[PDB]
């Protein structure tokens, strides 16, 4: 009974299966946008420069 | 370039009676087994079987050895008294199949460690032909004891002697119970009340789709020397779990979508294992995947990435690149009277982990207790062994089993 | 005149000079400028196969366009290597290269004027990387005052084939630093991206991959084969292109690639080749150049085009970008025009980037090679066949310093 | 049996639970310190052409 | 010369733009599978504005299609005129709003947009002088809302010194298809204020209407009302397209209609609309495309100026025509019905005409007249709003997703102070 009542909380705690996958990935693509988003900027501040 | 199997015992031989049937049924290509085969057994039934059977012309005489009287679940017996008149004719025939081929990738052996031909003369037969060829490659097949299923008693006593050579003489061991594949042919194959057929039906299997690399033309070639590298980080550490799929029934396979990815996914779950062993206790040193049929390296390299992003199973810290992946063109073949379905597409797994620490931890205490009252014991003295080599391989699976406790850490 | 012989070794290597061999026979077929320069590589093409396996020798015959080698040229060994750069670099090619360099010295002095030789081989399995590697450097003490290329392909942890992947790229880069003039590098991560953004396929084998490769060997050596406005062979980029002799490790893009369902919605311009050359996503490389500088740059061009339209355009990439490029060089880009487009094409591009963001493969590797050799795994396979411990030390140094002075100049 | 059975889960449970990625939350926060010095550049830049 | 690229977004958007480069086609003679087979070089010489010639006689449309559900793509490249699209320009979402305004301007809108903005970006630099931009949208969906209106404050960041149209339909209390609408318009509002160069008001009532009585058509489909507003639309760029004797071209409109920066939401008629039952019994004078432009029930809009003074008016005339009759009916126009239009400005009303009409009529012409009566519609809407926040109903998927309390106290205000700056400049 104490083990299946661990077990419940933990599987409550984990915020389901498929959670960590989606907080991988969407921390993944964040890296990404903000490399997009620096080259832009990046291109911007040059083309002034010239 | 050619492969020729040694068959030893009732199971060996059995096996190899399941494995022939198929390759004649499979097929320049042929030229890697067309028989390079030798059956021999202490017990004349079983190869009296074969000489009277449907194949009566198709082995020739001499190869289908047997000998007078069984060593009769002895290790000693089959390994000191009786294997000596025998091993000697066997080998010395071998000798004369290496000579009639050339380019030859190695041998490979079948053998159950439980009885006393397949454990004690395979032994035998194995150290002898380690001194003569050495280099050659020996891929060994073995069927060990299942923890809860038994047919034996004194299978714990023949289990160890015969682990102590299986370890500094094949190259490559794969491991394989009948619970697991039981419990294959149950939850899979719907199969409620199976036989010894429907399991060497299925062992053929395996082996035909690591052998198809060399008879037939993929997109990723794999040798028997690929092996060698590619799964064994240690030179000790050498005993691999088999997986396979997808295994389905006729009705089934028709109904579901058989793909790359999902097939990738159960030849990793264990419920789809050819050893009962939990491999989530255990970390991956090595994975090998043979993709037999209709692959592309896309969606195969698709899948192994999933696997590394997972986590309900992990690898060790050592390996990022942790797999062998090989692509053959050519799909599997069916045998009429088989269970399995025609598929475009399957895979066979080998891996390699610290989950078969578990096995030989497991295998201690049963050999332990029976040991400690002295079981059984005085057949073994009498047969001309000792105290002291029971002592010994004793000691030989403790230090085993703190090698893997070191490596996997 | 200018000649170039071809060395394919491995799996590999033999599939991609197929390929190789159909698109070049294609080029040089009307029109009589295609029979005034085909003894660059005919004399029958000037070609060697090099492998261990029979069955890659046997699939070259066995496709089309595959009944065209000398049978004399398919110098081959039995046994096979297995993955085992000890056994492609110490063992096996003891026994072959003999043979190899007999063959490949006939193919040379049948010729008169060498321009170079021509490798094409992988850097993770065996007896592409190994072999072919011991090959390199046989032919470099004989023939040192001769051009050298080797189109090689790197692993990623992406694309990951083998376990022993990083022992054999680690040890076959050691060797290529000093051997070779330039390589250029390849990968199969970036290959199977551009098939999935660029080139919209589905099922992307590697009969494609290997003609993207193929296209690219065909545009480097135009300039030989056929008259330009501004020829430059391959002696002459390489001094554009490399300004310290060990810094050659190159990276490539081929221009114009669009998917068949848009191939006649879209322009062909010059304007329009260069904003595809210089993405970032079209290197057929993992190394983001975004991530380093620019050392120098080229681009070799095909077809009738505007030469003022070149030098404007790639003034323009220069001048936009101006934080990507080194300091201590302005004017980073080498331009070359030729008037014969590929077949099928009106106007064609090919880039060749020398950036210093390359670094990241080299470290990118290093550590899944000390992951490995801090507790020895796998070492036994390599150790037990004539290699020691000190060739893994040397190996990560120049690793190290590799990676080094590429940070040091960006 | 089922004691084992169920600790296993617990375990599968708890390996699964996402966790902190340090190695790419501090590239997130040092790509925004880039982002953030380039934009005061810019304006810098452009009080010099007018 | 001076090129507009294209931007649809959502279902409304994507249908509207179909038919738009459909009738575009038609008036320079491009077959559906995108080659040239006109007679006349007046419409070779200004193909630039709208077109790329991609190779070989393949002029391919200067636009973009952008939502968040695959079933209007898949509707727009079956349909004829639906091949002549580059496939790239498709940037493209799948999970979809919901009508959702959050999720259009916060949970969706970040993975989307940077796409959207890449080939946006691509298509500027793709021309030389860029005169404007050209987002079709509307007020009461999510995808078009908030995607459209997110994707239009990033873009005046990008190109400040640049026109921007936003052709946008709203909602209305008896045309209500979402419930949520009030949420959405008032939101959506409140950045096209500080965002959008100028904006033209469409609604679906007004479409209705002139289906009703002026077509006379007994089953308005939507490709109809489609039909009506790409008229509308190809009449305010005919200067750019054609020569004439009086152009005026987008910012010479917008500098000329707009007294005030922040007032710039515009009533739209067009003329002639006429029955298949009147079409042989009318004649094409000035005057009678006069009268039947400035008439009440014939705007696009469902906000009737007569209950309010005009600030400005404009007309964009197409065909061979004499400009005193322009000028005259303007001046008529504007002197019996003294007390309509707005008294501290004189001659209210601009006027220009090109001499190119469009195919298959001899006159036509475009009104855009920016009233004082258009703070009815964001009373309307403004009073159903506040009816729903003082209970928070429909709140959770919106405080839920990113949005707090002030961000709707921060929409009534603005709300507020536009119908309130509306009412003293009236
Ligand atoms: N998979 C499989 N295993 C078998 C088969 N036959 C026997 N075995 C296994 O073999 C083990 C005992 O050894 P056997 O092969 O039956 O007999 P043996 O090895 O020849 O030894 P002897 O009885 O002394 O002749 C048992 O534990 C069985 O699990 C078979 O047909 N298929
Ligand atoms: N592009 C391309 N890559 C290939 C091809 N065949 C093999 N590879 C790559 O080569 C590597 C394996 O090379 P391998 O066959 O072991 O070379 P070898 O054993 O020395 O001949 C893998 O990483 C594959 O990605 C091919 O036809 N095209
Ligand atoms: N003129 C016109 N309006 C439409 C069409 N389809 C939908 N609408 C209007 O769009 C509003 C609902 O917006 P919706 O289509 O959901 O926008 P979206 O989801 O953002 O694309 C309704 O008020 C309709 O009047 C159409 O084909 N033509
Ligand atoms: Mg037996």
């Amino acid at each position: 009974s104490e083990m299946g009542s661990t077990l419940t909380t933990t599987r409550n705690n984990m915020g389901g299966i498929f959670s960590a996958k989606e907080q991988s990935t969407a921390v993944q693509k964040r890296i990404k946008l903000l490399e997009n988003r620096l080259e832009k900027a990046y291109v911007k501040y040059n083309q002034s420069i010239t | 370039r050619e492969v020729i199997s040694i068959h030893i015992g009732q199971a060996g031989i059995q096996v190899g009676n399941a494995c022939w049937e198929l390759y004649c049924l499979e097929h320049d290509a042929f030229n890697t087994f067309f028989p390079r085969c030798i059956f021999l057994d202490l017990e004349p039934t079983v190869v009296d079987e074969v000489r009277t059977g449907t194949y009566r012309q198709l082995f020739h005489p001499e190869q289908l050895i047997s000998g007078k009287e069984d060593a009769a679940n002895n290790f000693a017996r089959g390994h000191y008294t009786i294997g000596k008149e025998i091993v000697d004719l066997a080998l010395d025939r071998i000798r004369k199949l290496a000579d009639n081929c050339t380019g030859l990738q190695g041998f490979l052996v079948f053998n159950a460690v439980g009885g006393g031909t397949g454990s004690g003369l395979g032994s035998l037969l194995l150290e002898r032909l380690s001194v003569d060829y050495g280099k050659k490659s020996k891929l060994g097949f073995t069927v060990y004891p299942s923890p809860q299923v038994s047919t034996a008693v004194v299978e714990p006593y023949n289990s160890v002697l015969s682990t102590h050579s299986l370890l500094e003489h094949t190259d490559v061991a794969v491991m394989l119970d009948n619970e697991a594949i039981y419990d294959i042919c149950r939850r899979s194959l719907d199969i409620e009340r199976p036989t010894y057929t429907n399991l060497n039906r299925l062992i053929a299997q395996v082996i035909s789709s690591l052998t198809a690399s060399l008879r037939f033309d993929g997109a990723l070639n794999v040798d028997i020397t690929e092996f060698q590298t590619n799964l064994v980080p240690y030179p000790r550490i050498h005993f691999m779990l088999s997986s396979y799929a997808p295994i389905i029934s006729a009705e089934k396979a028709y109904h579901e979508q058989l793909s790359v990815a999902e097939i990738t996914n159960a030849a990793f779950e264990p419920a789809s294992m050819m050893v009962k062993c939990d491999p989530r206790h255990g970390k991956y040193m090595a994975c090998c995947l043979m993709y037999r049929g209709d692959v592309v390296p896309k969606d195969v390299n698709a899948s192994v990435a999933t696997i590394k992003t997972k986590r309900t199973i992990q690898f060790v810290d050592w390996c990022p690149t942790g797999f062998k992946c090989g692509i053959n063109y050519q799909p599997p073949t069916v045998v009429p009277g088989g269970d399995l379905a025609k598929v475009q597409r399957a895979v066979c797994m080998i891996s390699n982990s610290t989950a078969i620490g578990e096995i030989f931890s497991r295998l201690d205490h049963k050999f332990d207790l029976m040991y400690a009252k002295r079981a059984f014991v005085h057949w073994y003295v009498g047969e001309g062994m000792e105290e002291g080599e029971f002592s010994e391989a004793r000691e030989d699976l403790a230090a085993l089993e703190k090698d893997f406790e070191e490596v996997g850490a | 005149m200018r000649e170039i012989v071809h060395i394919q070794g491995g799996q590999c290597g033999n599939q991609i000079g197929a390929k190789f061999w159909e698109v070049v026979s294609d080029e040089h077929g009307d029109s009589d400028l295609q029979l005034e320069r085909i003894n660059v590589y005919f004399n029958v093409p000037r070609a060697i196969l090099m492998d261990l396996e029979p069955g890659t020798m046997d699939s070259v015959r066995s496709g089309p366009y595959g009944q065209i080698f000398r049978p004399d040229n398919f110098v081959f060994g039995q046994t096979g290597a297995g993955n085992n750069w000890a056994k492609g670099h110490y063992t096996e090619g003891a026994e072959l290269i003999d043979s190899v360099l007999d063959v490949v010295r006939k193919e040379a002095e049948s010729c008169d004027c060498l321009q170079g030789f021509q490798v094409c081989h992988s850097l993770g399995g065996g007896t592409g990387s190994g072999m072919g590697t011991l090959l390199i450097s046989k032919i470099r003490e004989e023939y040192p005052d001769r051009m050298m290329l080797t189109f090689s392909v790197v692993p990623s942890p992406k694309v990951s084939d083998t376990v022993v992947e990083p022992y054999n790229a680690t040890l076959s880069v050691h060797q290529l630093v000093e051997n070779a003039d330039e390589c250029m590098v390849l990968d199969n991560e970036a290959l199977y991206d551009i098939c999935f953004r660029t080139l919209k396929l589905t099922t992307p084998t590697f009969g494609d991959l290997n003609h993207l490769i193929s296209a690219v060997m065909s545009g480097i050596t135009c300039c030989l084969r056929f008259p330009g406005q501004l020829n430059a062979d391959l002696r002459k980029l390489a001094v554009n292109l490399i300004p310290f002799p060990r810094l050659h490790f190159f990276m490539v893009g081929f221009t114009p690639l669009t998917s068949r369902g848009s191939q006649q919605y879209r322009a062909l311009t010059v304007p329009e080749l260069t904003q595809q050359m210089w993405d970032a996503k079209n290197m057929m490389c993992a190394a983001d150049p975004r991530h380093g500088r620019y050392l120098t740059a080229s681009a070799l061009f095909r077809g009738r085009m505007s030469t003022k339209e070149v030098d404007e355009q790639m003034l323009n990439v220069q001048n936009k970008n101006s934080s990507y490029f080194v300091e201590w060089i302005p004017n980073n880009v080498k331009s070359s025009v030729c008037d014969i487009p590929p077949k099928g094409l009106k106007m064609s591009a090919t880039f060749i980037g020398n950036s210093t963001a390359i670094q990241e493969m080299f470290k990118r590797v290093s550590e899944q090679f000390t992951a490995m050799f801090r507790r020895k795994a796998f070492l036994h396979w390599y150790t037990g066949e004539g290699m020691d411990e000190m060739e893994f030390t040397e190996a990560e140094s120049n690793m190290n310093d590799l990676v080094s002075e590429y940070q040091q100049y960006q | 049996n089922v004691l084992n059975k169920q600790r296993d889960d617990t375990t599968d449970a708890s390996r699964l639970t996402p966790g902190e990625l340090s190695e790419e939350q501090a590239y997130i926060q040092q790509l925004q310190d880039e982002m953030k010095q380039i934009d005061e550049e810019l304006v810098e830049a452009e009080a010099k052409n007018r």
